[PDB]
């Protein structure tokens, strides 16, 4: 009776269906289907066995020996060795291949120097022992290492294939294999992919869908007719987004689905692009925000606002729903404007240089936007002027700092707060972007990964975010929620509350 | 992750 055929949306095209450069919302939604690491999430949004059968760790926490599951093979029937994870891990350390993400892997010991040319790939700790057994150690011990094995930069790829052709991973097509439940069997750039149920993964009898239909409409109204008409099973995030006028609607007929993510919304700031070089600019154009307003009018789906970076709903920052400082603080944000001015030598905010604000093209974050340009037009007499990019174009003109004020998201990676905050450790480091990096704040948080007790590390964070807090890189606008209507016989997703989407073992009733 |  069930379809076997999903169709969903992702909006736009991905930034990378290279694992090892992945960096986003987009690509990721694909490569959870595609590819396994060595963990994989349960429905319970645990780490649990993927690739490795076993997981053995030393009694100190540091060394992880994993055994490779007996027979698990790629989607052309090739086997799926410990060499294939070396070479990817290898692969994203190498700068040469300037994976955004490379800090992601520091947590191996030799990693970091690796990646900075302090030291070879060949002296990073992670060692196919033999095809069927890898070993890597730690600096620290890392009680969320398995989490780290599921995320997308630690998935394997085909070492014979990738040695063979460098883009291997740009088109659909004979060199694109991948060893998840599904596979990617059409990409039409920009278009659509398809991908199908990968007959040659190790629990293909868990897989029940046959056919995942993504396509890339970046008009929500559209989306939503399409779901309306039958064309599409689901309607809104993580993957797609609803039209922020249709919540009111969807929440009273009873049929939209509100959850809380771990996610933030901010503005990063250039802290190398004048004004914003400035901390009291910065902090002028944060305070004077109503996000209470914004998620009221604008967004619509329950978020709440943000005056902090780490989630409120990290075990141990629940305070984080008062956070640092009060929302649509005016009479502040006009003090610390004044202070800017007066340090420039400027007695009014129009003489300041020119803003430029920008965000990746979408209906919602075009409202925000605009919403925020007249909060500062009207509350600190700040213009600024709003440009727009294609997503994919937009990562990358943030990560060159090709920009002032740039929108973005952040949705973990793994559950803890650290996620939130070692972004921003190293000025280089991949998801940065802003220029920022302060000595005291990279020393509490290499201290919070030396530390064993949550509440004193819990303290050292907490530390570490007011020092973040109090130097205003970014401007935090709201806490996430993913909002979304489906066909109600659409069971078994899983929906970890890290804002993360699996279909594994999704199916029609 | 970066959020689209």
């Amino acid at each position: 009776k069930g379809k076997t055929t999903l169709n969903i949306n992702i909006k736009t095209e991905p930034f990378s269906l290279h694992p090892g450069l992945a960096n986003d919302s987009v690509s990721g939604g694909v490569i959870r289907q595609t590819f396994e690491g060595l963990t994989r999430i349960n429905a319970d949004g645990e780490p649990e066995e993927g690739m490795a059968s076993k997981i053995e760790t030393s009694k100190d926490g540091k060394t992880y020996t994993f055994t490779i599951r007996d027979g698990v093979k790629w989607s052309n029937g090739d086997p799926v060795t410990a060499q294939d994870f070396e070479y990817a891990w290898k692969w994203a350390l190498d700068p040469n291949n300037e994976s955004q993400y490379a800090y992601q892997l520091y947590y191996i010991k030799g990693a970091e120097a690796a990646n900075t040319g302090k030291g070879s790939l060949d002296d990073v700790a992670v060692k196919a022992v033999n095809d069927k057994t890898l070993k890597v150690e730690l600096n620290n011990p890392t009680p969320y290492f398995t989490e780290l094995t599921a995320f997308y930069t630690y998935m394997p790829i085909n070492k014979k294939i990738a040695e063979k052709n460098k883009k291997w991973n740009t088109n659909a097509g004979d060199d694109y294999v991948s060893n998840g439940p599904f596979k990617m069997t059409a990409w039409k750039h920009s278009g659509s992919i398809t991908l199908e149920k990968n007959d040659q993964y190790w629990d293909k009898d868990k897989v029940k869908l046959k056919k995942i239909d993504m396509v890339m409409i970046n008009n929500n109204n559209t989306e939503l007719k399409k779901f309306q008409a039958g064309e599409l099973d689901w309607a809104g995030m993580p993957l797609g987004q609803l039209p922020t006028e249709s919540l009111p609607t969807l929440k009273k007929d009873g049929s939209l689905h509100v959850e809380p993510i771990a996610g933030v919304y901010w503005y990063k700031f250039n802290t190398e692009a004048k004004p914003l070089d400035n901390v009291n600019i910065r902090k002028a154009l944060t305070y004077s925000l109503d996000r209470q307003s914004i998620v009221k009018n604008v967004t619509q789906g329950e978020q709440i606002p943000a005056m902090a970076a780490v989630p409120p709903t990290m075990k141990g920052f629940e305070d984080n729903k008062e956070g640092y400082f009060k929302d649509n603080d005016v009479k502040t944000a006009k003090e610390y404007l004044e202070k800017g001015l007066k340090e420039m030598g400027l007695s009014k905010a129009s003489d300041l240089p020119k803003i430029k604000l920008s965000y990746n093209t979408d209906d919602a974050h075009a409202k925000i936007a605009q919403a925020v340009q007249e909060m500062w037009k009207k509350n600190l007499g700040v213009d600024v002027e709003l440009d727009n990019s294609e997503w994919n174009v937009y990562i990358d003109k943030l990560h060159s700092q090709d920009y002032q004020i740039g929108r973005m998201g952040w949705l973990g990676d793994f559950n803890d707060p650290i996620n939130f905050l070692e972004l921003f450790r190293d000025k280089n480091g991949g998801n940065n972007d802003t220029g920022w990096e302060n000595p005291e704040f990279k020393k509490l948080l290499n201290q919070s990964q030396t530390e064993t007790d949550k509440t004193k590390r819990a303290e050292l964070l907490k530390k570490a975010e007011g020092i973040f807090i109090d130097e205003m890189p970014v401007a935090p606008i709201y806490f996430y929620t993913d909002t979304w209507v489906q066909d109600e016989n659409l069971k078994g997703v899983i929906m970890p509350g890290t804002g993360e989407v699996y279909f594994r073992n999704a199916y029609f009733k | 992750s970066n959020s689209s």
